């Protein structure tokens, strides 16, 4: 996370069965090892509820850094559920509004880069 | 040798780059000649929901769009019937789908809640009524003849 | 590639999102097309019917709504033989998927 | 006014609800630019692209 | 030197492939934003006629 929250890093193994990471292996140590379809993950304890995601690890693991003060991986929330009456003789519409305004940002130009071919390749010499 | 081959890199770098750059000031181009000098009916092009209009403004090699969108915010339930038979002849909406609240029957647009009384100014026929679905009898006051008792 | 491109420093790190969490997005995707209209797509949905959804739309090309509810019963027929045209032409392609 | 008047005719609402509501609408729009001023006074990291 | 000058050409390769899908991608993502969440004025855009 970020080096102002804190410093507790954890690490990942691409790929390596978890089952095997003895082999593999301060953060040796077994103290929460979780599996992913990515590979072993050490240093994080595991969590069942679901939040978004904050830094992507593979297969839709999803980590992130709640408070006591520790990294969490945990099912990557796609939004919270809903779900909408249907029925063939009912109709919903809106009865007020909101007049919204939001921002878009669009790169147009790069910096005008010139390169002196000759000079950069020799410098000052006429060999 | 080691130089060149850096040289080359860097140019094709650059290059991609460029293209990259073209494809986005292009995109741009199209949404200012679009929103900005107009209003574009597609949607989340000219901002999220229904557009209205935009404003540009400079930022160092780039711009910035300031979108202003009409979103819908709070719902309501009505009952809903796609016809309407009166004398024997069926009747669509104008330009409203036919909603009411249980005991009188309206017409509405449909991004806000404005009902009014239908009337033949309201309403086309096509046919009688024993073709479709939905038709729920009603009546439809008549805004010409009975007025002029002379 | 099975391998051995595996174990020449060639990996293959998995996509982000899995198969399961795509056909969610897809199945809501339609759910929201098929009870709600266009309307999901631009904030808070409202809840809607299917026949006077179409109703709508073809007064979105030049044709009043009256040719729908006319014709519903045909139309439905129409609309689902061409569901299981495409069904049958996918089930029976050798190659329609060269892209 | 009358621009808004039109360009509300573009999106499937009749002008009549422009007028019957200006007011609010004026304040709506200028909450909302001030709101605009805050947001972008106020964030760390808005501008990656 | 000549496995390195591979190593660059399969990136460029690479690179210039991934400009191809991202533009293919952004096609699809307008596809999808004007065809599903709404209709389309537009011919030969949302399919073939009206
Ligand atoms: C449905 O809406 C109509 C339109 O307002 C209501 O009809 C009027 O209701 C008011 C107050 O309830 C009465 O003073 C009027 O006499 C009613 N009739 C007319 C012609 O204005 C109706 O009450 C509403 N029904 C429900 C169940 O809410
Ligand atoms: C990982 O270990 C498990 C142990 O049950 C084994 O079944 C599986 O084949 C292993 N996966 C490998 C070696 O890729
Ligand atoms: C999370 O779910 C697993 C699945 O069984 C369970 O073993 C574990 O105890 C749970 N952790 C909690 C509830 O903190
Ligand atoms: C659909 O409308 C028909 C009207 O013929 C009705 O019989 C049926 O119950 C409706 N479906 C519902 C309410 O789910
Ligand atoms: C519509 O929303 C505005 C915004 O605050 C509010 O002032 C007004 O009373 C609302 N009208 C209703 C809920 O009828
Ligand atoms: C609108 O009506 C539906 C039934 O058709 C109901 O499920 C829903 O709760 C209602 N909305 C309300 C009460 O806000
Ligand atoms: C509508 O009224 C007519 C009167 O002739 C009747 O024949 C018909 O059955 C009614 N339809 C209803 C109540 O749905």
């Amino acid at each position: 996370p970020g080096t102002n929250t804190s410093n507790q890093v954890a690490v990942l193994y691409q790929d390596v069965n978890c089952t095997e990471v003895p082999v593999a292996i301060v953060y040796s140590t077994g103290s929460n090892v979780f599996q992913t379809r990515a590979g072993c993950l050490i240093g994080a304890e595991h969590v069942n509820n679901s939040y978004e995601c904050d830094i992507p690890i593979g297969a839709g693991i999803c980590a992130s850094y709640q408070t006591s003060q520790s990294i969490i991986a945990y099912t990557m929330s796609l939004g919270a559920e809903n779900s909408v009456a249907y029925s063939n003789n009912s109709i919903a519409i809106p009865t007020n509004f909101t007049i919204s305004v939001t921002t878009e940002i669009l790169p147009v130009s790069m910096t005008k880069t010139s390169v002196d071919c000759t000079m950069y390749i020799c410098g000052d010499s006429t060999e | 040798t080691g130089r060149l081959q850096s040289l080359q890199t860097y140019v094709t770098q650059q290059l991609i780059r460029a293209a990259e750059i073209r494809a986005s000031a292009n995109l741009a181009a199209t949404k200012m000649s679009e929103c900005v000098l107009g209003q574009s009916k597609r949607v989340d092009f000219c901002g999220k929901g229904y557009h209205l209009m935009s404003f540009p403004q400079s930022a160092p090699h780039g711009v910035v769009f300031l979108h202003v969108t009409y979103v819908p915010a709070q719902e309501k339930n009505f009952t809903t019937a796609p016809a309407i038979c009166h004398d024997g002849k069926a009747h669509f909406p104008r330009e409203g789908v036919f909603v009411s609240n249980g005991t009188h029957w309206f017409v509405t647009q449909r991004n806000f809640y404005e009902p009014q009384i239908i009337t033949t100014d309201n309403t086309f026929v096509s046919g009688n009524c024993d073709v479709v679905i939905g038709i729920v009898n009603n009546t439809v006051y008549d805004p010409l003849q009975p007025e002029l008792d002379s | 590639l099975i391998c051995a491109q595996k174990f020449n420093g060639l990996t293959v790190l998995p996509p982000l999102l899995t198969d399961e969490m795509i056909a969610q997005y897809t199945s809501a995707l339609l759910a929201g097309t098929i009870t709600s209209g266009w309307t999901f797509g631009a904030g808070p949905a409202l809840q809607i019917p299917f026949p006077m959804q179409m109703a709508y739309r073809f007064n979105g090309i030049g044709v009043t709504q009256n040719v729908l509810y006319e014709n519903q019963k045909l139309i439905a027929n129409q609309f689902n033989s061409a569901i299981g045209k495409i069904q049958d032409s996918l089930s029976s392609t050798p190659s329609a998927l060269g892209k």
